[PDB]
């Protein structure tokens, strides 16, 4: 359409090993307004300004999640435990802003076209893991029913530094990785 | 602060009697021609298939796969459910639009424009970042004339933080005057950046 506001939720689980996950979010065109922390009943706005403009009663999402959990078990039963092939992610790595020496920037790792939406990013600078200040998004849908996810690393560009983002997808035989260096 | 409403609550499926299983539900408000028209959709997903959907222009659930058919028939049997769902397009969808409009529909973030010689120099790069909405026009002019032949643009890329970026490179061996012109809704006049 011309603009779309979308409430997107899911509940999923693995066996061997047994684990479950769920998600509830509001989205406007390609971007995320908020998601709910489903263990904490917390509305988490993607940008702080949004929480100064609007509110959302978080427990509604958790009540929806209980419905989705029941629907999952019913559809697993109705389908005779029907399942589908995993799709591994493709990765893009690019700075958020024009690169200047000694000017704070943010490196963006975008994992796309994967299923199911279970995937973690790990950042390295010159081969050493970096964690402080990293932000990871929740999983954003796609019309082809695959998913995508952003991770962000604050950094200060310096000549000869090499960054890497590695994505570990549920069930994958290994991580997929991409590297980037400031020009 | 006003409170957003749910766009929907998932309907309950009917039971008809290593591994991985996934169930998703999506509730969409489509805002067409500004406030003129709303189209409301529900979509129910199992693993990687949409089973059943609702389109307010139709007014009934429609199955997209045989697994969705018992579900559409079940829900379509409930007249009051269909009435309530049919009310969402001009109800919660428009309530949420009224709250959100000023900072989504009307969000405006200026692009940041850098022009950069690349290599000697065989390419000029016009890097445009940080803008919202994603619609933008970035063009190269040499000596006054727009260059279409030797221009390579990335797609407009989503940064995921409600900003977008694009890089537009002119393959050229330095005419005398190059300009990158950027037109964007956030700006009262276009940005013209000339290369030194």
């Amino acid at each position: 359409a011309r603009h779309v506001l979308l409430q997107a939720e899911f509940y999923q689980r693995s066996e061997g090993p047994d684990k479950a996950w769920a998600q509830f979010g509001f989205h406007f065109d390609a971007d995320e307004l908020f998601h709910v922390e489903l263990d904490a009943a917390q509305t988490v706005w993607r940008l702080p300004e949004f929480g100064r403009f609007a509110s959302f009663e978080a427990q509604g999402a958790l009540q929806n999640m209980a419905v989705g959990k029941q629907n999952l078990e019913v559809m697993i039963s109705n389908s005779n435990r029907s399942q589908q092939d995993f799709v591994t992610p493709e990765l893009a790595l690019f700075p958020a802003e024009a690169v200047s020496l000694e000017e704070p920037n943010v490196l963006i790792c975008y994992a796309d076209k994967f299923w199911p939406p279970v995937a973690t990013m790990e950042w390295r600078r010159n081969g050493a893991v970096v964690s402080e200040g990293v932000y990871d998004s929740v999983y954003y849908g796609r019309p082809d029913l695959l998913f995508r996810k952003f991770s962000y690393l604050p950094f200060v560009p310096q000549r000869g530094d090499v960054y890497s983002c590695a994505v570990r997808h549920w069930g994958a035989e290994g991580p997929v990785q991409r590297m980037w260096e400031p020009e | 602060i006003e409170s957003l409403s749910l766009n929907g609550v998932p309907n309950i499926f009917l039971s008809t009697k290593s591994a991985f299983f996934f169930c998703g539900a999506i509730f969409e408000c489509h805002y067409l021609n500004g406030t003129e028209r709303v189209r409301y959709l529900q979509r129910y997903i199992y693993n990687r298939q949409q089973l059943v959907h609702f389109d307010s222009d139709v007014g009934k659930f429609v199955a997209d796969t045989p697994l969705g058919e018992p579900q559409a028939e079940y829900w379509n049997s409930n007249a009051e459910l269909l009435e309530n769902i049919m009310n969402i397009a001009d109800g919660s969808c428009r309530h949420n639009y009224g709250i959100l409009e000023s900072f989504t529909v009307q969000r405006s973030v200026e692009p940041k424009v850098r022009v950069s010689a690349l290599q000697e120099t065989d390419r000029l790069a016009c890097y445009v970042t940080g803008f919202y909405p994603p619609e933008i026009e970035v063009k190269w002019f040499l000596n006054g004339r727009e260059e279409t032949e030797r221009v390579v643009s990335t797609d407009v890329m989503q940064n995921g933080d409600w900003t977008y970026q694009v890089l537009v490179v002119l393959e050229t061996v330095p005419g005398d005057s190059y300009v990158c012109r950027v037109e964007h809704a956030s700006l009262r006049q276009p940005i013209s950046q000339a290369w030194e």
